[PDB]
């Protein structure tokens, strides 16, 4: 009869903004409520544990309230950072059971200071039969879509940080081994900046 | 120094009907050990918790899921009569007291249950060298590594520059893409980028390696196909800088 609900399912925001993560539970007879983060391909990290007798806990930029009788907890994350990106899980400990919510998947986007959107062709590999195109250096407002073609593969924006240069950049990779494939067309199903640089012939 | 929660094995590939036994060692001083199953579709689900060698609490799984705890607090769980939907991350957590003290999780055992070990393939791995136009326009140079055609998703990708593992300037996709999204046994692909300065790429003494560890079949799994047995292995690709 315990049901734990978390909203939003997914949150994407600009770095620096405050965030609100909501948890609710139908059975108020809990011993503790606990918030965790989980990164891709890893286990969970405990962030806060709020005992049933406590109303809140704080650790750094994280503060969570517990309203036991209302069946609610809210996690507030101040001044979000890229390294906050994770899945955040709400769990409750009941008399003789333990229940986890389905999570909020948080992505905190960098503010790109100097966008320079471009689509480049990487060099042919002599030990691969794929052609590879790199869409890079675009602002974090850009959305990368899948191709119309089932044999063209496109991976979502990924942020890299060149720490010693004070520099971060988004990119998406597209590839295929079909012959009617070119970098000029690879991202045609996405809305890309009108000023995107297509070098001749890192494109077509 | 301290050891965290440890789990063994890290990865398993089984066929339907088989059985597995998984182990977890708690943090020293923790006596409560809990097991959970994490699947895409049902999220984290509680199996059972042990303290001082006895089961204290149990979830709703059927009796083919079982567990135990030894006198030193180490715990095993066992799954019999395995089915495709038992594929999951099996997570262990330890605590000083689960009623009032935080759960500390291990990194899990990744179990894949398949119909047919012929469905298992290692990755092919390739490095693609940077675009000249990128170098001219930005004074930076992005390498791409692609790991493709693998099943199951039991891979770990890393970059190494002159023998030292790098994280600065890297981004690896958080999840692989299914090459055939509609299929239970689709093979996967994964991409990663490493970006360096143009000056660094232009030195021919600089060596770049993309390494993919793939966790596959055991010595004891039978193999009767023509192609190479898809055992646990590293597949890598490399490049050297160049005046570019």
């Amino acid at each position: 009869k315990q049901e734990v609900t978390q909203i939003p399912a997914a949150l994407s925001v600009p770095e620096g903004e405050n965030l609100v993560l909501n948890c609710s539970f139908t059975d108020s007879a809990i011993y503790n409520l606990q918030w965790f983060r989980q990164d891709p391909g890893k286990g969970l990290t405990s962030l806060l544990l709020i005992q049933s007798s406590q109303r809140e806990q704080t650790s750094g930029r994280l503060n969570a309230s517990l309203d036991k009788s209302s069946g609610r907890s809210t996690l507030y994350i101040a001044a979000s950072q890229p390294g906050d990106s994770a899945t955040y899980l709400c769990a409750v400990t009941n008399f003789n059971k333990f229940y986890f919510g389905s999570g909020t998947k948080l992505n905190v986007k960098p503010n790109i200071q100097n966008p320079d959107p471009a689509v480049y062709q990487l060099r042919d590999s002599k030990s691969s039969d794929k052609s590879v195109c790199l869409f890079t250096d675009f602002d974090s407002q850009t959305n990368v879509s899948q191709s119309k073609d089932s044999d063209v593969y496109i991976t979502d924006k990924c942020v890299l940080d060149m720490r010693s240069m004070d520099f971060k950049s988004n990119s998406a990779v597209a590839w295929s081994n079909k012959s009617d494939f070119a970098c000029a067309n690879a991202f045609n199903n996405s809305i890309i900046p009108e000023d995107t640089f297509f070098p001749s012939p890192e494109s077509s | 120094m301290k050891a965290g929660v440890t789990q063994t094995p890290r990865y398993l590939i089984k066929t339907r009907g088989q059985q597995v036994t998984l182990s977890c060692s708690p943090i020293s001083g923790h006596r409560s050990v809990s097991w959970y199953q994490q699947t895409p579709g049902q999220g984290l689900q509680f199996l059972f918790e042990y303290f001082s060698e006895t089961q204290r609490n149990k979830g709703n799984f059927p009796g083919r899921f079982s567990g135990r705890q030894f006198s030193n607090s180490r715990s095993e769980m066992n799954v019999s009569t395995l089915e495709l939907g038992d594929s999951a991350l099996y997570l262990c957590a330890s605590s000083f007291d689960s009623g009032n003290s935080p759960l500390h999780f291990g990194n899990g055992t990744r179990l894949t249950v398949v119909e047919d070990l012929n469905k298992v393939f290692p990755p092919e791995v390739a490095v693609f060298e940077p675009s000249e136009a990128e170098i001219s326009h930005t004074q930076k140079a992005t390498l791409v590594c692609l790991a493709t055609g693998f099943f199951p998703d039991h891979v770990e990708l890393s970059w190494w520059v002159n023998g030292k593992e790098v994280h600065s300037g890297v981004c690896t996709d958080p999840q692989p893409l299914k090459e055939q999204p509609a299929l239970n046994d689709s093979r996967y692909s994964l991409s990663s980028r490493l970006r360096v300065s143009a000056t660094f790429w232009q030195n021919p003494r600089n060596h770049f390696r993309c390494q993919v560890q793939f966790y596959g079949l055991s010595e004891n799994d039978e193999w009767t196909q023509d192609r190479a047995k898809p055992v646990t292995q590293i597949v890598s690709a490399e490049a050297w800088g160049r005046a570019d």
